[PDB]
Order: structure tokens, then C-alpha cells, then sequence
């Protein structure tokens, strides 16, 4: 990892900082409201 | 809620055609969903009439109902139209339309939804 | 198109008893395309068991489908007094479908 970070095939003695530490999400959730009333778009457009 | 609403009972005359329809509250005909039509007379066994595929457009009809009944579906309004020609006194009965809860190709083999039915009488 | 006969024709059992009914065909034999329905007077029929192996939404555990052959059987563990109505067997395998005649249970 540090060989790749330093863009070299040899690394000298020391302490080097590398890619970060992270935790990936495990799933997905979605909570839009509950209704299902079919908004009356037809009445506006199809009015005589 | 998922519920079916159908029109009211009607009285008609011989030598005339009748158009029957039933709608849904929150349920749409979509692509996969399909409904059947059943008829119930006064104290008589149920008779199957026909069912339609909203998506493909295929239809099935009874051999005895192959000359005077037509069933059509409109996905946009998700409506069903039955045209019945020359209704007799034997055609006076209650009609019901039944469809399953079939969304995203996930539906069992039973018709849960059930409309109240229309009492059609022709004298 | 399978002509279905439902037995027994009539029943008169004490409430809370265990009852079982059967229905018979003579056309093509299918097991998982059968459903049981109950119709009250003045109301549309309601579904009880679909496919002879699965309950519907809200169906109580009292109803229990059985049968592996051409016979189609249903069992009710307890007869609570609102269950007195007519029952219908229906198949989906065959050509233009036919309902049964109906089994009526009495008090
Ligand atoms: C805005 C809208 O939905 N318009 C529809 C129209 O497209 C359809 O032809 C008609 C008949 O079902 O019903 C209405």
C-alpha cells in the first residue's frame, strides 16, 4: 500500500500516511409518505 | 386501501346493448395484472364469463358467450368495458370483477379483490 | 371445464366442531390451481384458500386445505356462528372454467 502511495518500489525507514479508514453501508432503505391517491392531473388537461 | 368500486344496478329493455365497467381505488391495471368477470343469478351457481390480459391484450371467452359479449381493457384509465348485446331475462343477474394484488410481477394464484357487483335486469 | 361436485350437500353441526368438505372433478387433474370461496347473501364471494396450499390475506388458521390426488378437501377446526354460508371450488388449469354447485352449512 505504501509502495503504491509513494510511487516507488522501495520505501525508507519512517512513518507514512496512506488511504483512509472507512465503513461501507450494508443496505438501503427508503421512507416516502403513504397515500396513493392518484393526483387529478387528467381533469386539468382534459377539461372541455 | 386496495378496493374495487363498480357501478350501480341497472334496468334495461330488450333489443339493446349494455356497457358495464368497474374501477379501483389505488389499484391500476398496469401490465401484469388481469381480472376475471363472474355472474350470479338468483339462487344459482356461479358462471365464468371471461378474463383479459391488460398487457399482452389476449382474451378468453366462454363458448356460449362467443357471439354477444366483448371485454376490453384500457391501461391508461385502468378501466374495463364489457359490451353485452341483446340481454334477455336470463341475463338479469349480479356481475363481479375480480383481480389479484399483482404489482411488479409479484402476485399469488388467488383473486383477493372483489367488487360489490351490478344487478342488471332487462324486461 | 372440470365438472366439480362438492360433498356433503348439506351439514348441521354444533358450533365449534371440526368439519371437513371435499370436491371432485373428472377432467384434467391439477392440484395447485384450486381455490375455495365463500359467498354471503347480498355480498360478493370471499377467497379462503388459494392453490390448496396457501392462505390469503387475513385468512384465519381455522381453514386448512388438504388432498394430494384429484380430490380437493378443506377443513375447518371450529365453526364460529358466522361461518354458515356456501362454499365453492374453482380450478385454473383447464379450458373455459366452471364453478361448482356449492355446499351449504346449516345450524
Ligand atoms: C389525461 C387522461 O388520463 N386522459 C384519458 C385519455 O387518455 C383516455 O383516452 C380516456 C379514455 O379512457 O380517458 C382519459
Amino acid at each position: 500500500e505504501t509502495k503504491c502511495t509513494l510511487k516507488s518500489f522501495t520505501v525508507e525507514k519512517g512513518i507514512y500516511q496512506t488511504s483512509n479508514f472507512r465503513v461501507q453501508p450494508t443496505e438501503s432503505i427508503v421512507r416516502f409518505p403513504n397515500i396513493t391517491n392518484l393526483c387529478p392531473f387528467d381533469e386539468v388537461f382534459n377539461a372541455t | 386501501q386496495m378496493q374495487l368500486v363498480q357501478s350501480g344496478p341497472e334496468v334495461k329493455k330488450p333489443g339493446t346493448s349494455v356497457k358495464v365497467s368497474c374501477k379501483a381505488s389505488g389499484f391500476t391495471f398496469t401490465d401484469v395484472s388481469s381480472l376475471q368477470w363472474v355472474r350470479q343469478a338468483r339462487g344459482q351457481r356461479l358462471e365464468w364469463i371471461g378474463w383479459t390480459v391488460v398487457g399482452t391484450g389476449n382474451t378468453n371467452y366462454a363458448p356460449r358467450f362467443q357471439e354477444r359479449v366483448t371485454i376490453t381493457t384500457d391501461k391508461s384509465t385502468s378501466t374495463a368495458y364489457m359490451e353485452l348485446s341483446s340481454l334477455r331475462s336470463e341475463d338479469t343477474a349480479v356481475y363481479y370483477c375480480a383481480a389479484p394484488f399483482c404489482s411488479e410481477t409479484s402476485c399469488s394464484d388467488g383473486f383477493d379483490l372483489w367488487g360489490q357487483g351490478t344487478k342488471v335486469t332487462v324486461s | 371445464e372440470i365438472v366439480l361436485t362438492q360433498s356433503p350437500g348439506t351439514l348441521s353441526l354444533s358450533p365449534g366442531d371440526r368439519a371437513t368438505l371435499s370436491c371432485r372433478a373428472s377432467q384434467s387433474v391439477r392440484i395447485s390451481y384450486l381455490a375455495w370461496y365463500q359467498q354471503k347473501p347480498g355480498q360478493a364471494p370471499r377467497l379462503l384458500i388459494s392453490g390448496s396450499s396457501s392462505r390469503a390475506t387475513g385468512i384465519p388458521d381455522r381453514f386448512s386445505a388438504s388432498g394430494s390426488g384429484t380430490d380437493f378437501t378443506l377443513t375447518i377446526s371450529r365453526l364460529e356462528p358466522e361461518d354458515f354460508a356456501v362454499y365453492y371450488c374453482q380450478q385454473y388449469a383447464n379450458s373455459p372454467w366452471t364453478f361448482g354447485q356449492g355446499t351449504k352449512v346449516e345450524v
